[PDB]
């Protein structure tokens, strides 16, 4: 995109320093069943283990809520 | 064992009668043939009563010694040696699960014992320049085998190499070594030297196009063999 | 320094031009070097020394292959270097003869039998 | 300090050994550019990946020449 | 350590080596700090230093009494051959001042080419002492071994013989 | 103490005066032959009785020799007893054992 | 007992010198140890067993003028080749100051052949002088191996001077 | 799949196109050692008793156990009349596995 934005540079000079001031499956992660691609891949359980983290990242909010509704109401009650 | 001494003298007499202006084909000293330690392949605790994942480390270590040569702790290089041929004796109380896989891995060691003796017996002047160049580029394939087991030794020292990983590592080299051992057997059995083992090598370089795994090997050996011609 | 500005120091060292001249090359360099910052293969310096030996045999200088053993000693004598494998593999990759089969002989293990 | 300079003397030795090995392999890198590549090698690097860029920029120091 | 051996070869044996004037540099001590087969490695090295010490004795006497100015030219050439044995001792010490890991094996290895020069000129010097030669037939005995067969003893005596003829070129010009 | 401190630093003061010598040393056999041989001698049990030596370093020998060779003498090393030269036997370095 | 002492002992039997816990026993056989690891040592000491024959021969014949100038020119080449063999050994000495490299089999494998060719060459050239000696070096250049042909022709240039 | 390969590499009448097919079925035996090799390394691995790991292969194996009966009974170029039957099959799995093996076989 910045290649076609150079074919305005001061904005990108502003953006390279604001890139740390921000906030603090579908059908394709390890799909080896359908497609016109060759099924030929070896095992390492570090494509699937960060597919267990793709679920656990949903679950780590959905478990912190169960802890943080009883503590939030026992600190006010 | 005894038979090589016969073979060499008969093929000396061939070139003695063939040329009557060329006298006295040179031979090596006797210590080249006598010592069985210039070649590669030749207390005990009850290994069966030990845990599985320590038996694995033990047998991987002893087999690694047998690969390049020397008689291991629980795997011994048997002295069969009736023609290109090598057998091995594992201790008969190793766990059957481990034992089947170990027996599956052993043919690459027989297919190295066949390789090292060819370079010894067929490097002398009663086999000629073509067999010299043939064995001299097979010796290089022995050197490149020697270098891999050192990476594997550093791997096994850190408690990381297992029989599964080792079985994976020798899977590309199995095919190459088997081609070499069968080729050596064929040159020994037919008493082929000079140009009769430039016909077999042309045939064998034509034979493989299956993966270009064995093709590159035989093409290298037939290119090396045809320079003295 | 930090690695990202060190890439820029490289692109000023090899070219006689500054970074203001050409920036297509530095972008393509970012495409190459990124996601390759970790050796995913074994780092045995022993194999890499035995590959320089094969390289110097291939250039027909056995005296250079035998002085190489003294120079490989000197790295052991000081021992202050951290990855001995990387710098010799780098100098070997840029090998040049002052005056065929190379993938068929010894290479480092892939780690497809281990979790990467 | 002084003990920080004896270590750096023992590093200057090692860099000269790597300098011999650099010159018999006839790399186009001089003493300065090699000192960038050693700092890269300290942080961890895949020299197959560095070598592919250096084999292109050395052919592109002569492409616009 | 590898500055003591550079003295035991040059004379001054020290306490690691016991010198004898007939044939010296005996070493038969056990070493827990070295390996104990280092004594044999050292013996192979010691063969050289014995010959150098004999040569310095022969050089000492001229440049049993003798008259002859050939002995003051033979020795003078024998000085010039021994200067690359002096330089080859300076190089070692200059290495050892900086290098920490070098050992006895480097010296034994590096001075292997002077285990060809020195034992083969040893028989020439011992031939001239054992049957005493101080005439002009010393030169024929030099020309027999300057034929050589090994290059160090083949090229070393060629330096010396020209100087001997150079003194005779003052004799044969005062003649002529 | 402003004069003595500069004296102490920029003058050696340890092979010509009553003061034991100090110098930072680089141990480990290749330059340690004197101490190695000392320990070997003691382990073989002479029985012990050392030699009276004050341990002078290497370069001091070189400076003292150069002054003896220039034409002057009566230095701290190499004195005369009737006009005959005599070597001090208190000299030993951390190498060569003084043989 | 530990293997690192044995590595030091083995590094001397290449020269033809006994180690400390490995020593020579039975002259015309190899070095003998004073389970797998013990069997490995007999194979590494054979390079020094080959080294003995060449070294003892070029020691004695170099001092001979009854063996002629040719023969001494052969001795020059033999001793010149022995020096190049000790260079590696000096490097291996300094590089240690429990480790094996398959007990240095990968290092020893290429000088082993450079020793075997010379082990044949000293006996074919035994008891000859002059052109008769030159013909005995001339026999081994009829080889197909480039390693062997590179080995012999260096000696042959020196002997025919 | 290993029995079929164990017999066809001994047949010289299966062909040099049958011994290039069976040698592109040696790579599919090595891939069966690229699969469990790392399931074994993480032992000292439970993921529902490894039922995920029998659901990317057991379909590899299912494609390559059909050619181990369907092309069992052919020899020579008549077998390369029937590997072209698996690049027309509807399972996009099998079509793309055989579109790679037939590339090696048609050399």
């Amino acid at each position: 995109l910045v290649e076609e934005l150079e074919a305005v540079g001061s904005v990108l000079d502003l953006l390279v320093q604001l890139a740390g001031s921000g906030p603090p499956r579908d059908y394709f992660l390890n799909n080896k069943h359908v497609g016109r691609n060759v099924p030929y891949s070896g095992y390492d359980c570090d494509d699937l283990s960060v597919f267990e983290m793709d679920v656990q990242s949903l679950i780590s909010r959905e478990e912190c809520l169960c802890h943080s509704m009883i503590q939030e109401t026992l600190q006010v009650m | 064992l005894q038979q090589s001494l016969e073979l060499k003298r008969k093929m000396l007499r061939d070139k003695q009668n063939k040329k009557n202006s060329g006298q006295h084909l040179p031979i090596f000293p006797a210590w080249v043939y006598e010592r069985p330690a210039l070649i590669g392949d030749f207390t005990a605790l009850p290994i069966g009563t030990l845990p599985l994942a320590s038996q694995e480390s033990a047998v991987v270590e002893d087999l690694l010694y047998v690969l390049v040569g020397v008689d291991g702790r629980y795997v011994s290089a048997q002295p069969l040696a009736g023609r290109q041929s090598r057998t091995f004796l594992v201790d008969p109380n190793l766990d059957l699960s481990i034992r089947e896989l170990v027996h599956r891995i052993l043919p690459v060691a027989a297919s190295y014992s066949a390789v090292t003796r060819f370079i010894e017996e067929k490097s002398s002047f009663e086999y000629g320049q073509v067999n010299h160049a043939l064995a001299a580029a097979m010796r290089t394939l022995v050197k490149e085998h020697l270098i891999l087991v050192s990476q594997l030794e550093q791997l096994h020292r850190q408690g990381l190499l297992s029989l599964q990983k080792l079985w994976f590592y020798i899977q590309p080299a199995m095919r190459t070594m088997d081609i070499l051992a069968s080729l050596a057997t064929s040159v020994d059995k037919g008493e082929c030297l000079g140009g009769s083992t430039l016909s077999l090598l042309h045939d064998r370089s034509f034979s493989y196009t299956g993966d270009s795994q064995a093709q590159e090997l035989c093409l290298y050996l037939t290119k090396a063999a045809s320079a003295p011609y | 320094k930090s690695p990202n500005v060190l890439l820029q120091n490289l692109c000023c060292r090899i070219l006689g031009r500054s970074e203001a001249d050409v920036a297509q090359q530095f972008q393509y360099a970012v495409r190459v070097i990124g996601s390759n910052f970790a050796p995913t293969v074994e780092r045995d310096e022993f194999l890499v020394a035995e590959k320089i030996k094969k390289e110097l045999i291939r250039q027909r200088r056995e005296a250079d292959a035998a002085l190489f053993s003294e120079l490989h000693r000197k790295l052991h004598s000081q021992g202050v270097l951290k990855n001995k494998w990387s710098i010799l593999y780098l100098l070997l990759s840029l090998s040049e003869d002052p005056r065929s089969y190379a993938t068929l002989f010894a290479q480092a293990l892939p780690r497809d039998a281990h979790s990467t | 300090a002084a003990a920080a300079a004896a270590n750096l003397n023992a590093v200057r030795e090692t860099m000269d050994v790597l300098l011999e090995i650099s010159r018999i392999l006839n790399t186009g890198l001089d003493m300065e550019t090699l000192s960038i590549c050693v700092r890269l090698c300290e942080q961890g690097i895949n020299p197959e990946a560095l070598s592919s860029v250096i084999k292109e920029l050395r052919k592109a120091t002569e492409a616009l020449k | 350590m590898i500055h003591e051996l550079l003295l035991a070869l040059s004379g001054y044996p020290g306490s690691i080596f016991t010198w004898n004037k007939r044939s010296g540099l005996q070493v038969s001590q056990d070493f827990p700090f070295l390996h104990p087969s280092e004594t044999s490695v050292l013996n192979r090295l010691c063969r050289l230093g014995t010959d150098y010490i004999r040569f310095t004795e022969f050089i000492e006497q001229y440049t049993g009494g003798l008259h002859g100015i050939y002995l003051r030219a033979f020795c003078t050439g024998l000085d010039s051959v021994l200067q690359p044995y002096r330089q080859a001792l300076l190089d070692l010490e200059q290495e050892f001042l900086g290098d920490p890991h070098l050992s006895i094996s480097h010296v034994n290895y590096f001075l292997d080419q002077f285990q060809l020069l020195f034992p083969s000129v040893m028989v020439v010097v011992e031939q001239i002492k054992s049957q005493k030669i101080h005439g002009c037939q010393i030169l024929e005995t030099v020309y027999k071994h300057s034929c050589g067969g090994l290059p160090p003893v083949r090229s070393a005596l060629e330096k010396i013989l020209a100087v001997c003829h150079g003194v005779m070129y003052k004799q044969l010009s005062a003649w002529m | 103490p402003d004069d003595r401190s500069w004296l102490e630093h920029h003058v050696v003061h340890q092979y010509w005066t009553a003061r034991p010598s100090q110098f930072p040393h680089s141990l480990h056999l290749h330059s340690n032959l004197a101490a190695v041989w000392d320990q070997h001698l003691y382990s073989s049990d002479p029985l012990y009785v050392p030699d009276d030596r004050v341990l002078v370093t290497e370069t001091q020998v070189i400076r003292e020799t150069l002054w003896l060779l220039s034409g002057v003498k009566k230095l701290f090393i190499f004195q005369l007893i009737d006009g005959k030269v005599t070597v001090r036997n208190n000299i030993i370095v951390t190498h060569l054992t003084h043989s | 007992i530990t293997e690192a002492a044995l590595v030091r002992d083995i590094l001397y039997v290449f020269q033809g010198i006994d180690g400390k816990n490995i020593k020579m026993n039975n002259t015309e056989n190899c070095y003998k140890v004073e389970r797998s690891l013990r069997d490995t040592a007999v194979r590494l000491s054979e390079l020094g067993w080959l080294h003995n024959k060449i070294r003892r021969y070029t020691d004695q014949r170099s001092l001979d003028r009854s063996f002629g100038l040719v023969g001494q020119s052969f001795c020059a080449a033999l001793h010149q080749e022995l020096r190049e063999y000790y260079r590696l050994l000096s490097v291996l000495h300094s590089q240690l100051q429990s480790l094996t490299l398959r007990r240095l089999l990968v290092w020893t494998y290429d000088p082993k052949i450079r020793l075997k060719t010379l082990a044949a060459l000293v006996d074919h050239c035994q008891g000859r002088k002059g052109g008769e000696l030159a013909s005995a070096v001339h026999a081994y250049t009829k080889t197909g191996d480039p390693y062997m042909r590179s080995l012999v022709q260096h000696i042959l240039s020196l002997v025919s001077h």
